[PDB]
């Protein structure tokens, strides 16, 4: 009965004025879906690459014609008269139309837009909410927001070598208090940085970017702001890092060049530095602590700390049906990094989360550092019981669209909505 | 009036004192400069006003949807 | 819109002539649910006990009046005008009506009947299949049947000390071939046992019960039947055991009395015996290998074999919100045993499976050795991706109702239905 | 007829030979003793007949639902 009659993509402008692609799916009965095609970055080679025009004269390589023609003239004639409540058949049909492994024929963005519009239309046809269409009836556990607070490294001009510092409010009863706590910690940190006499302007992903001297100064300032906000660190507010150690790894000699501290550390001294930082400050998660071509040091790191600090890895578990299952076998790291708009459909996302739940890992919903978003990721973070979402975005009107979409789920689950808190750290 | 303080999509206008009266803080959007939302302060000092300003940035008040 | 107007339980007779209790739930629009109240055993003390009349003059303690009055006069006046598509609110309301921990006020059977009738009515109202109401859209992976083949110990009069031997066809492409393989292995074993000149009558749970001499003779005969059926053991057809070591454990001295072999083994010799049986025969699962009061030997067993043989444990992880989380912390065993009609509602089942998926364990859907069934367990085994179901039943007309209910799911998932196979042994 | 062989809810009746003709095996239920289902044998020997008997027990043929 709910057969698809029209799949149609168009070009609209965002708040930034950049052109975005918008996929719509009509039915016979009048159900309606709508999803945004991402326009992000195409880093990596062993995963699904995103396809733009690449025209630097047209928005620095974010062209839309080759992304909208592939939807209107190839994908659309193969989806007439097809039933819309059959998500797995559509996700197999789109991959068979693509043909290659890295989705390089249609782009990994044009497939994801259709495969979420055809899942927002089926939730409109059945008159159930989208987090119950994707996840059953017992999908009621909102994730823990990872909220970028201080930038450094490539994103700023300062002597901070770690790229991103994050806070993770785990001592809150429900999601709304977990968001209010972060809203107060940002004000306390702006007060502290204005007391020191620094720049308090909002940087890239929402965090600040002051002129600091070392990593230890930043970890002093953030913990001092958490204490002045009124909360106890290590019990209610944890921290996290995104080290981005590939940026200061010199390949020719295999030594890490910490430009902030001016000290060249070898691959056995970085783990000794991370042990000191975990022993002094309440870090609970480290992202890309060592380069992915440093197996002799990475196997050391995953057992010196891997029982009390979460260690995620993106290119170590790069999103493919063969390469993500490679680092599972030798057992390095204890958490993987689900990136939805680099992974393809909605079937491969829920298989890649399940294969990480089996092998004892922990999924962290994330995104590449320049993509836009959409608002369906807040339903995938509830329906899969992922546990941690990374609420960063390149602009404020996408960040607030993450926040409101996760707050309009708790208001439907009124007497029922759980929250992880510290129970997401089961393997620590 | 006192400290209009234009922010991105809103204005946080503490009123005039309306002499011998405690001022109040209200959050207006760009249009409709006469409706006003009370953000549930306790004192309406300068520090409370800066708290409301830094709460309209980052996009969470408990009183308004903040699109 | 779909408000409940009538909850009503009655008494009907099965194929055995025993009285069974049948719960029905009506709606306003005309949706309809129907579930069977179990009438099993109440073993254990730290879990939810089932409540009958206990009258030995009325079907040896399977009375129905105290199970149908609790539904018709207590549970039913609290569920008028309530919305039927809200499963979590109903499962919290029933526990609040119960009050105690072991469900001993209403019985753990009268709550489960209502909490599955109110989930088969909601799947009828939304016009979706029941394995998608409970599990999302990506619930497509049928479990591996564990099929009881040779009984021993308490269930028969022979010198076999292990209670139940099982076969697990893991080399099949889909579920229908996995059932056909077992259908041929039973014929080959009946041929072998008739060649030896033994009794080939069907025993308790569906398996045979011949007059054998030792455990090694049974493990020779089953492997010889697998080879004569045409299949390769260890690659396509595994085995399993249910040791039931509590039956021959003498408590006063702490020594195991193997009455079959006539040898009294201590707690360090049983693990040496299990290593020999795993090294000679393709056992992949051992159930209750040591008694639950033998921690000094059980901690030995869970590391001598726990990396290549699944070790389930029922009373070690007895179904409660506190006691099932006790054996997780010290880390004994690597699989738990979900028993649905001893655990209560449908919310606590899907939480107890999720808490086992987090801590690296493996769920095995099972049942107490004397309960009847219902046919909704075949939808819980698909919707949770449990992986192993135990298709035994006290009578044939319940066993075939398990088989047909798992075959009418593969015929709806026609081009989509997965199968575990050997991929369910991820922690080995 | 040849080897009626009453089983639980069914009968597996190999026919009479219908002279100079190969016999066939059919599975009937308790009523309706004239419909017949072919279980896709290859030879209809005694061993094939025993295979069909032990397949009606345990409850799986590929040809009938077997309630
Ligand atoms: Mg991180
Ligand atoms: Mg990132």
């Amino acid at each position: 009965m709910p057969y698809i009659v029209d799949v149609y993509a168009r070009e609209v402008l965002d708040s930034r004025g950049n052109p975005t692609v918008e996929v719509e799916v009509y039915t016979e009965t009048g159900a309606f879906g709508r999803a945004l095609v991402p326009s992000g970055a195409s880093t990596g080679e062993y995963e699904a690459v995103e396809l733009r025009d690449g025209d630097k004269d047209r928005y620095l390589g974010k062209g839309v014609l080759t992304a909208v023609n592939n939807v209107n003239e190839i994908i659309a004639p193969e989806l007439l008269g097809f039933d819309v409540t059959e998500q797995n058949a559509i996700d197999q049909l789109l991959i068979e139309l693509d043909g290659t492994e890295n989705k390089g024929k249609l782009g990994a963005n044009a497939i994801l837009g259709v495969s979420m519009a055809c899942a927002r239309a089926a939730a409109d046809f059945l008159q159930i909410p989208l987090y119950q269409y994707l996840g059953g009836f017992n999908s009621k556990t909102l994730p823990v927001p990872m909220m970028n607070i201080v930038n450094g490294g490539e994103h700023a001009d300062n002597n901070v070598d770690i790229q991103e510092f994050m806070i993770m409010p785990v001592g809150a009863p429900n999601f709304r208090e977990a968001l209010r706590m972060g809203a107060q910690i940002f004000h306390s940190l702006k007060s502290v940085l204005s007391a020191k006499g620094l720049n308090t302007a909002v940087g890239d992903e929402g965090g600040f970017a002051p002129n600091l001297g070392s990593n230890e100064e930043a970890l002093q300032t953030i913990v001092e702001a958490i204490e002045k906000a009124g909360f106890k660190p290590g019990e209610e507010v944890k921290l996290a890092m995104d080290a981005a150690s590939s940026e200061f790894y010199n390949k020719e000699d295999g030594k890490y060049h910490l430009s902030g501290e001016g000290v060249v550390k070898t691959s056995a001294e970085m783990v000794d530095w991370y042990e000191e930082l975990v022993s002094k400050y309440p870090i609970i998660s480290i992202e890309d602590g060592l380069d992915e071509n440093d197996w002799e040091g990475h196997k050391l790191l995953t057992e010196r700390l891997g029982k009390k600090v979460q260690l995620v890895g993106d290119d170590l578990f790069v999103t493919n049906t063969k390469k993500l299952s490679e680092g599972i076998k030798n057992g390095v790291g204890n958490s993987i990094l689900i990136k939805v708009n680099q992974i393809g459909t909605l079937t491969e996302t829920f298989d890649a989360i399940e294969m990480a739940k089996r092998a004892g890992y922990t999924a962290v919903i994330s995104h590449r550092s320049g993509e836009t978003e959409d608002s369906t990721i807040a339903d995938i973070a509830v329906a899969t019981n992922a546990g941690q979402i990374k609420t960063g975005a390149p602009s404020r009107t996408d960040r607030v669209a993450k926040y409101n979409q996760l707050l309009r789920i708790e208001d439907q689950l009124a007497e029922t909505a759980q929250y992880h808190g510290i129970n997401s750290f089961y393997n620590l | 009036v006192l400290r209009e303080e234009y922010v991105e999509g809103y204005v946080v206008q503490m009123w005039r004192r309306n002499p011998s009266n405690a001022p109040v803080i209200e959050v207006f959007t760009e249009d409709n400069l006469e409706e006003g939302i009370i953000p549930e302060y306790v004192t309406a000092n300068d520090d409370t006003f800066d708290r409301i300003v830094d709460a309209v940035e980052f996009g969470y008040l408990e009183e308004l949807e903040l699109v």
